DNA sequence: TTTTTTAGTATGTTGTAACTA
DNA sequence: TAGTTACAACATACT
């Protein structure tokens, strides 16, 4: 019955979630006061936990003890909702039920009283792609639902929804989790699972997660599977191609001076070794941004990057700020068009060749 | 579906995870064409469906193996585009998803193979998210892609990524020289054209594609001096236009690289053609021509039902316009 | 031409030059 | 199988009758008039009952056989009306038809109406069977060149006087739609019992209703009739024609002009037409079009056409008609500024 | 109470019908001379008088006196037809009865002779909403009709009808009901109703009608309610302003005249309506593109935009071609950058500002 | 306890906010007696189409008589409020689109009303009806019996056929203004015994964007966050918008080429914890507002009174061309922001681009 | 005299045949 | 012993 971390560690209580304090505080206050609304809408980026919060909210509403913001988790209703076989909790996969006739059948169902619980929650997920007829059908019932029905909605792209449906529901916008929050969660999960880990390894995984905790756990499983059951800096670095010491710095220096032979040789050597081309561009962008900051203020440069401090400062004193902008812009275009190039290496060569023409 | 020598290490690692009972229900494998990714998936699926496994290899004699060999298994689903259709619709995805929820007919595991997730439509991809996130007990998904970036972000976050690296160039060229009979320059050119993926280079030699390339080079050799680029329409107007546009783009880049001065060039078998391109064209013009050739290629492959002759005819006329003096050139946008 | 406008042209930013100052009603200066 | 015209049909019927009548065409008005005349003649001769049916691959082939067997040696005078397949006759239809030819009696009459038969279908077995037993009348809609003669003759039938200006107005407002034109003359006669119609009189009781085809629009562009090109586009848009069809029809002609213009610099133009199998009647328009147009204009037209195609396929824009109007004016030799071209 | 203007003032004689000379004249001659067809088709714009003329023609044929172009309007047959309770007149709403199952029952009783009339007239409204089988059944009975029945067809979509049915009936195409003709009828109705009015009020309503007389009556009834029993130019002008939808054309005129205050006022009222700003730019681009083509050729403008033909023509004559090109190019740039603007409302305002003043500096 | 939007509804013509022109026409018609038989209501969301239509039904069937001021106490009035009145037939066109349903409706109009004076059919979202459904209603709508009235409400009347429009009186509602929304919120909160602040209500009204249902929905959310109080701090955090003073200060630093101050503001913004997209949007908004003011003095609204003089001086000093350069530069930065390695890096680099290309004080260029 | 067409997903109406209450 | 469900053909709208 093995299940991946992303499925095993789903929150079962409000205190177990990471971040989203404002959303939890608003929900907790409403239940305590009694200002319970009909329709709730959760929006945000992927992996933030819209479904987890919505499922927790349903548990509190139908809990045996009462309408509370801290579900017991032991009563019959709580456990069944966790398993996912609760009669009153109706979950609809809007991605596979785009047909309007499915929606019409749902509306005729709401007229009946709940079986056991005191509320009949209709959790609709991926609601951002229902047919236009399906949305319009919900308008009349969603405006004035019966006393004993609640609607919970989750979506990733609320821009597609009609303006009319949005006006009838409370909107909770969730923010992407911070790097520190992601790193703390990963360390807690690994510690509970008794798995070896290192400080820098977690930092690399959290940085690459790009604010999505779902993606962070997916990378963690990939590293563990290929890391011989352990997470190590060398294993993670080999997982996602990371430049070691000065691979990006040497390339940009050749590019600025407009030396074709050096740039091509560096690219050829890099290709033979084997690296992530996207990672190469990201690091090159980072150096250009740092050089621009140094020109604004010499103290901007951090003390950590003292190995190449002399080389970077020399570039700042030599290259006008305007030229740095052109190089920064060109590399952004290269990253934009990299997936659509005939080959990843070919796209990079085009990007570098374009930049070499800027120099007089 | 040919099993290649370099798939030996990768296959062993994946089997160990499943053999240990700690596998991932969703696996995404990325590899260039001709890398034998289908064979790797096929071997894994065969092992999973076997009822009496014998180590890594399947027994080949149980009921599951017999049904799999016959080509029909109750619990083996495949999602591929229709014969005439270049995309996978949403009706097929919902058909498979409904069947998965039912109890296993043979009492064993259920495996779903997606031939190419890059061909999924927007509606199809979203319908697959819910089932892929939390599939029922004993369900395994296998996906193959050429570029995970194009894949939907939400979908890509569901699967575990696995990357197959091409073998070293020296190993690859030696393998090709044993498979076919060609000069070293021809072998190097084919391997580099295929982005260093063996088997894809073999496809060029075994078929008639190589003759088409020679015709294009001869036509391009005559067009550059006179400048009558419109004559190249005959050699480019074909059902395989995207492949030929890629070849033309490679020639332009090599000439441009030679102009700056470099050692490695993709087209090593034809030094003469690249020399003529550098002499009779300026670096600025080469970049402009290269940019649109890549752009038009993307439109041809991406846009469905787009006419081919009109686009190529406009390209050649547009290119001829650039070669005229006092004409501005395009610049990349955002 | 100048280097400033050429760099802006390559950077993808257009320059707008006033055409009808009478349209503006205020101390535009 | 003696080809004639609907005007001569009445005279031919008066002289005598035959077992079968096979009239082919694409003009609903002429077909109805011929059908009514044959029915009237048959009724006068003593026919009491008539039958109507349609022939096509969808129609059961065995059903046609039963209808052929329905004829009997001893039966009253009956008339059977058939309609040719919409796509065209095939081998199975030929077998059914030639079976009918074997089963023919003076009591039963055969009437088939539909589009013109292709030269391949002319040598069908059924056609040879009715070589002498049937007559043929063409019912093709007259072209604009031959239209004014038809209008004048039809007006003379109803003892009406039409001026030259009135004749042009009727042709202009009812080009390719004879049914509306036929009723238009009838309405004018009711309005004016005097029987003489002038320009001011006809203009009051004439609306706009015409049918065109994409080939007509292409022909106008080559000739340079800007007024017709805009008029044809407006009618096509009102009808609801698919823009994609217009683009493809123009594409073949436009690409041909580019090829001919480019390669005609060093060789006589006559040879180019011969090797491209250019129709003899179209040689005049092609020759003048090349002289009027230039290479620069041709490139702009191709570029404008390409952008329009891309917008339709992916952007799903509804401004395709506006682009077509701009392209039409470009090909009419009148200069068009940039910004509209190439976006 | 007080009924409705449309229902109350139904035409009852050929003299009361406004315009449509080319239709009434033909009918009067046909009835007088006895040359009567079996099928009549009426086509035209909405609320132009297709149904009203059909009922008048039916009453004339079935009148006690005989087949007279001018019905008496006093005999028993005339009054019953007007009240809509005449047995020999069968009126069928084809829109509500589309299935062939109901059509067969209707057509079964065509053989029976009329009970109390010279002819049995079948009136079909919205005949273009009949299924494929219904057309076949109608065509079958229409090919060989009895001499004692007539069929009157009224529809606004003659295209949908099969060509077979069209070729077996005489069609009259009613024309748009002018502008002054609508005004004259409104003046006649109002003074007969004892309602105050002014010349300006009638003219504004007539133009807003746009060739449909039913629309004018509906607007006139609304204006009376707004004016509290009177039709004043002030009340009418305010009502029309609330229903205006020609913002795009107004913006172009203000843009050319360089009136910042006028442009902002148009935007403010447009926002109150709730217009989609993306749509506004697209239609403005179409107007600019259309004006440019009109300059190239006077025939570039068709009859589809006859309501604003005069305004479009004036812009073409005055504005030089270069100005139109510059305005069109500026709007194209604005549309591309609209998604990234802070707000859609702000995006349109900024683009319009760049249209009034400022011009782009192109390369070289 | 109950939702504010559902609990607070207009039960009388005096309780509606705005839409005076529509009410005036309805009041005049009922008083005079010139009652039509087909009404069409149009407008944006949450404007009060259904509320107005429901009120009209109450007046027609009131026990006292046809009046523009329903009593609200008789049996007919209260039942209509509860939505269980026999002669008030409400049809959800969104859920009843097939022509078969429409034909069923037309077979019941003939029967006389049970108890009410008129049998009123209220069709909501009528633009969803199928094409065949419209034509089925077309004939009967023109000449209904004497005891039936049709009320239609649609958000997008453009979808309806032209023929349908000509057969009914069409009233087009207008979006509520900021002041009207603010006054209504003050009345509701005061009646609900909930504390509030002047600035919080202005923010809620501004975010409503011409709708009253949106404002009530935001108010319910704000009450929950503030534990029964609607404070400016709670609302500002909820909307995720920083005060205009911080945004204006950053713009002022940018125009004067004071890079050090700009960096300091960014660091403070990072500590605050606000999305970096919001900062660019607000900076773009202020620059756009300056251009509008420079076009006409009356462009500036009453809401931004606190920083009225600060923006006015900026418009006088900065030439129009410079405003365009700054505005366009930020737009390009917003386009490329997703592709930058980090949000801070994208925003910071964008600002440095503006300083590098400053019209009058560019950064020092080394030899 | 003979030439004409992008593709995918969703909704609605009318008519006919086979299988089940 | 007669009606309902499923399938086929044609038309329309939005991406
Ligand atoms: N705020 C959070 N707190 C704890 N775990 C989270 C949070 N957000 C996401 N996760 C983890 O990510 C996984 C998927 O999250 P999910 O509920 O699917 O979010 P979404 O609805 O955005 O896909 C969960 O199993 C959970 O372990
Ligand atoms: N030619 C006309 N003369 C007088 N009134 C007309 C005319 N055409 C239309 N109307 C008015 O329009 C109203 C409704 O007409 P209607 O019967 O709906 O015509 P249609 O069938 O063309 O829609 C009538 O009350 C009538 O007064
Ligand atoms: N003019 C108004 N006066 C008072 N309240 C209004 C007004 N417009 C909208 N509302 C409020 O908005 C809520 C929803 O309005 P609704 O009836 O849905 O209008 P619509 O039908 O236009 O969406 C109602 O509960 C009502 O209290
Ligand atoms: F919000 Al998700 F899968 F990322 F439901
Ligand atoms: F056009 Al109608 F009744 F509305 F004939
Ligand atoms: F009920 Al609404 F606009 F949302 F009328
Ligand atoms: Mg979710
Ligand atoms: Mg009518
Ligand atoms: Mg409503
Ligand atoms: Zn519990
Ligand atoms: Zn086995
Ligand atoms: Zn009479
Ligand atoms: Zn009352």
């Amino acid at each position: 019955s093995y299940q991946v971390l992303a499925r095993k560690w789903r929150p079962q209580t409000f205190a177990d979630v990471v971040g989203q304090e404002h959303v939890l505080t608003a929900l907790a206050n409403g239940l305590s006061l009694g200002r319970i609304h009909h329709a709730y809408l959760f929006s945000g980026t992927r992996g933030v936990g819209k479904t987890s919060i919505a499922r927790l909210l349903a548990k509190g509403l139908n809990c045996e003890t009462g309408i509370t913001a801290t579900p017991c988790g032991v009563c019959d209703n709580c456990r069944e909702i966790e398993q996912g076989r609760f009669v009153d909790l109706i979950e609809i996969d809007a991605a596979s039920r785009t047909k309007v006739e499915d929606t019409r059948d749902l509306l005729d169902n709401v007229q009946y009283a709940p079986a056991r619980g005191r509320f009949k929650v209709y959790l609709i997920d991926e609601v951002h792609m229902l047919s236009r007829h399906s949305f319009n059908a919900l308008l009349k019932t969603l405006e004035e639902p019966p006393e004993h029905v609640k609607f919970l909605l989750a979506t990733t792209d609320p821009q597609k929804l009609p303006v009319t449906i949005l006006s009838r529901c409370l909107q909770f916008h969730l923010k992407a989790l911070d790097v520190e929050q992601i790193r703390h969660q990963l360390e807690h999960i690994l510690n509970e699972e008794h798995i070896a880990h290192e400080p820098r390894a977690l930092q690399l995984l959290a940085r690459a997660a790009e604010g999505s905790l779902r993606d962070a756990l997916s990378l963690t499983d990939q590293a563990i599977a290929s890391g011989d059951g352990q997470v190590s800096t060398q294993a993670v670095s080999a997982m996602l191609g990371t430049l070691d010491d000065d691979q990006a710095l040497s390339l940009v220096e050749a590019m600025v001076e407009a030396n074709g032979e050096r740039v091509m040789a560096l690219i050829n050597e890099a290709a033979a070794r084997g690296i992530e081309w996207e990672a190469l561009l990201v690091e090159m962008l980072g150096l250009l941004h740092r050089i621009a900051m140094v020109q604004l203020s010499p103290a901007a440069l951090g003390n950590d990057m003292a190995a190449i401090e002399l080389r970077m400062r020399e570039l700042a004193r030599t290259i006008p700020p305007t030229d740095i902008q052109l190089y920064y812009q060109t590399l952004l275009i290269g990253r934009k068009e990299l997936p659509y190039a005939p080959d990843r290496r070919m796209g990079v060569e085009m990007t570098l060749l374009r930049a070499l023409a800027f120099h007089p | 579906m040919r099993w290649y020598p370099w798939l030996r290490p990768d296959f062993e690692k994946l089997v160990a995870s499943y053999q240990a009972g700690r596998g991932h229900h969703a696996l995404l494998i990325q590899a260039l064409p001709g890398m034998g990714d289908d064979a790797l998936i096929y071997a894994l699926s065969r092992y999973l469906l076997c009822q009496q496994p014998q180590g890594h290899k399947s027994c080949g004699h149980c009921r599951g193996c017999q049904l799999m060999q016959a080509g029909t298994h109750p619990d083996y689903y495949t999602l591929a585009p229709e014969k005439g259709k270049n995309t996978l619709g949403v009706d097929a995805v919902r058909e498979v998803t409904e069947k998965l929820n039912e109890h296993a007919r043979l009492g064993g595991a259920k495996v779903v193979w997606v031939t190419d997730a890059a061909l999924l439509t927007d509606a199809a991809a979203n319908a697959l998210l819910k089932t892929l996130e939390e599939p029922p007990a004993e369900t395994w998904f296998f996906l193959a892609t050429r570029e995970p970036e194009r894949l939907l972000a939400t979908l890509r976050s569901r699967c575990r990524l696995h990357y197959l690296a091409p073998p070293p160039e020296q190993y690859a060229v030696t393998w090709l020289s044993r498979e076919v009979t060609m000069s070293q320059d021809a072998l190097l050119a084919a391997l580099r054209l295929s982005a260093g993926s063996p088997g894809a280079a073999l496809a060029l030699f075994q078929g008639d594609n190589w003759q088409a390339r020679e015709t294009l080079c001869q036509a391009l050799a005559y067009s550059v001096p006179s400048g009558d680029w419109y004559s190249l329409l005959a050699a480019l107007n074909h059902e395989q236009a995207p492949a030929r546009l890629h070849w033309l783009a490679t020639l332009l880049m090599d000439a441009l690289k030679r102009h700056h001065g470099a050692a490695q060039v993709t087209n090593v078998d034809v030094p003469g053609l690249v020399a003529e391109l550098a002499n009779h064209l300026s670096p600025s013009r080469l970049q402009a021509i290269l940019g649109d050739v890549c752009h038009i290629r993307e439109q041809l492959m991406s846009v469905t039902g787009i006419n081919r002759e009109l686009l190529i005819t406009d390209l050649l006329l547009r290119i001829e316009h650039y070669l005229q003096p006092g004409v501005v050139l395009p610049v990349p946008h955002l | 031409t100048s280097r400033r406008d050429w760099q802006l042209q390559q950077l993808g930013i257009t320059q707008w030059s006033l055409r009808r100052p009478g349209a503006l009603q205020g101390e535009i200066a | 199988m003696i080809r004639l015209y609907p005007e001569q049909l009445r005279a031919q019927l008066n002289e005598g009758l035959r077992a079968a009548y096979l009239l082919l065409g694409n003009d609903p008005l002429l077909l109805q008039e011929s059908q009514d005349a044959v029915r009237q003649v048959a009724a006068a001769q003593g026919f009491e009952e008539h039958h109507t049916f349609s022939i096509d691959p969808n129609t059961d082939w065995n059903a046609i056989f039963s209808l052929c067997q329905a004829m009997s040696l001893f039966a009253s005078r009956q008339t059977l009306l058939l309609l040719l397949p919409e796509n065209g006759p095939n081998a199975a239809i030929n077998e059914q038809l030639l079976t009918l030819t074997g089963l023919l009696h003076d009591d039963l009459l055969l009437i088939v109406r539909g589009n013109k038969l292709s030269k391949a279908q002319e040598n069908a077995a059924w056609f040879t069977a009715l070589a002498n037993r049937s007559v043929q009348v063409t019912c093709q809609t007259p072209e604009q060149a031959q239209l004014p003669r038809w209008v004048a003759a039809r007006a003379k039938q109803l003892n009406l006087e039409l001026d030259d200006a009135a004749n042009q107005v009727l042709c202009y407002c009812y080009e390719g739609n004879l049914l509306a034109l036929a009723q238009a003359l009838e309405r004018l006669s009711l309005l004016w019992p005097d029987g003489k119609l002038t320009l001011p009189r006809v203009e009051q009781a004439v609306n706009d209703a015409a049918h065109f085809t994409p080939f007509h629009w292409v022909d106008a562009l080559l000739m340079g009739k800007s007024k017709r090109a805009l008029h044809i586009l407006q009618q096509l848009r009102l009808e609801g024609s698919e823009p994609v069809i217009l683009l493809r029809t123009l594409q073949r002609e436009l690409l041909l002009l580019v090829n001919l213009k480019r390669q005609s610099a060093h060789t006589p133009l006559r040879a180019l037409f011969d090797k491209h199998r250019v129709w003899q009647n179209r040689r005049g328009m092609m020759g003048e079009a090349l002289n009027r147009l230039s290479q620069t204009q041709l490139r702009q037209a191709v570029q404008l056409l390409t952008r329009t195609e891309l917008t339709l396929k992916q952007d799903y824009g509804q401004s395709v008609w506006a682009e077509l109007e701009g392209l039409s004016l470009l090909l009419c030799h009148k200069p068009l500024a940039d910004v509209f071209i190439d976006g």
